[PDB]
RNA sequence: GUAUGUCUAAAGUUAUGUGCUCUUAUUUACUAACAAAAUCAACAUGCUAUUGAAC
RNA sequence: AGUGAUCUAGAAAG
RNA sequence: AAUCUCUUUGCCUUUUGGCUUAGAUCAAGUGUAGUAUCUGUUCUUGUAACAAGACCUCAAUGAGGCUC
């Protein structure tokens, strides 16, 4: 027994399981911002054509 | 290095000689054997090199260590 | 796993308790020392809080 | 053991059965005067039975 | 008796769900159950060198450091840890965390290594892009 | 194969100068001595090309 | 046209 | 308390203390096998009349003093 002994610890942020629940985690956060940031865009229009109204 | 040494002297069994047994009954100590005994007192032409034309004190180049070496090495 | 997790096993917490009870054990270096003096009310376990403080300040 | 330690860790084993036992107790109470009884009396039972 | 142990010996009394209550009861003063921080076997994740007297850290060296929980998580919801090694000339306390985001360590007191939560979201929406 | 080491509780002084209540692991989870010599199961059934203002 | 021939078995420490 | 110092020789005077597969490796989405614990809500009436430590003696020192 000779390797890396930190393979073995949970905490090591270089393990694949962490960095799969970092990913998904990361994956759950993105798409609910990417529709939070089309809406607002959509926000961003709806002004737009306010202003061209008026 | 200084846990791992030679051995400078040998333990004495003068040593353990001076105190006495402690009475553990070990398999190999059971009696045994508790009786002595005693004794009584053409085709062969078209090539070019046709003909048509032990021991020794050293384990390491003996013919039984070569041939041991062309067997197990391949 | 290591010493200290051991003796914090539910198992040895219990004997600890029933221990303090059934014969009035307690091995004080175990517990947190109270901040206030003043809510202790035996002068046995207050010395024996005292005997804590002499310990620590060795 | 580790595996079914892990399925009944924390005292499912027990909490399996008092919640069953609660469940037929309950049920039982409902068809009380179906079935003509005058009580049903959940057990006082040692935990480790 | 041995190691792998399958049944430990309870009081004929022993009621599990009192006992645990009893002691949950008795852990809110134990000291050694509410000390701030977890003793642990690691290796030196990379090499460092120590800012008091110098010394060379190389990665791979076993230690016996001290875990700390944080308070901050990554994006609110991963777990991030300081972990802390002694100087093994000077014994001087030497710390760094761990860095979820990059799935990597980042350095913090008495060490120096060899060679925003909104923003990390939006950061996160350019990368997939 | 879940290291291990030191410390202390000593003794007072050895004669002179009970509540409530969450729980579908919501755990700070811990140990690495152990083993590492991995390849049968792959893979679709036939290959692509495109647009400049003005004198 | 059918006769038979029947190994095993788990614990500790490292 | 009776000499002291330098060079060159001779003495080495802090002058490498075993073994094996150079012991092995420069290293792994780790696997495998054990031992534990949960985590968290959350707390204990006003006015009037009437009444009331020192010293001494015996001696393991405490009881007594129109005492203060
Ligand atoms: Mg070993
Ligand atoms: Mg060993
Ligand atoms: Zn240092």
């Amino acid at each position: 027994g000779s390797g890396d002994l930190n393979l073995l610890k949970s905490w090591n942020p270089k393990l694949m399981k962490n960095r799969k629940k970092v990913w998904e985690t990361e994956q759950d956060l993105i798409t609910e911002q990417q529709k939070l940031n089309t809406r607002l865009k959509e926000i961003e229009k709806e002004r737009e054509l306010n202003e061209l109204l008026n | 290095t200084t846990s791992h040494r030679p051995q400078l002297e040998a333990r004495s069994g003068a040593k353990a000689a001076a105190y006495t047994p402690t009475g553990i009954e070990h398999a190999r100590l059971l009696p045994g054997h508790t009786t002595l005994k005693y004794r009584k007192f053409s085709w062969r032409k078209g090539t070019a090199f046709g003909r048509h034309k032990g021991y020794i004190n050293d384990m390491t180049k003996s013919e039984y260590h070569q041939e041991f070496l062309h067997k197990h090495v391949r | 796993s290591r010493n200290v997790d051991k003796a914090n096993s539910v198992l040895v917490r219990f004997q600890e308790q029933q221990a303090e009870s059934a014969g009035g054990y307690k091995d004080y270096s175990r517990y947190q020392r109270p901040r206030n003096v003043s809510k202790v009310k035996s002068i046995k376990e207050a010395n024996e809080w005292k005997r804590q403080v002499s310990k620590e300040i060795k | 053991k580790i595996s079914l330690i892990q399925i009944f860790r924390a005292h499912l084993w027990q909490k399996i059965h008092e919640s069953i036992v609660f469940d037929i107790c309950q049920i039982l109470d409902g068809e009380l005067d179906v079935l003509q009884i005058e009580s049903v009396t959940k057990e006082t039972v040692h935990p480790r039975k | 008796s041995e190691r792998k142990a399958i049944n430990k010996y309870y009081p004929p009394d022993y009621n599990p769900l009192e006992a645990e209550k009893l002691s949950r009861k008795m852990a809110k003063k134990l000291k050694t159950m509410n000390k701030s921080h977890a003793s642990i076997r690691l290796m030196t994740p990379f090499s460092m060198r120590c800012l008091e007297c110098n010394e060379y850290i190389p990665k791979s060296r076993k230690f016996n450091g001290k875990k700390e929980l944080l308070k901050e998580k990554y994006l609110d919801s991963i777990k991030i840890y300081r972990l802390t090694i002694s100087c093994p000339r000077c014994a001087n306390s030497i710390a760094f965390r761990t860095d979820p985001g990059n799935s990597d360590y980042v350095m913090e007191v008495g060490g120096v290594r060899n060679y925003s939560i909104d923003e990390t979201l939006q950061r996160l929406v350019r990368e997939k892009e």
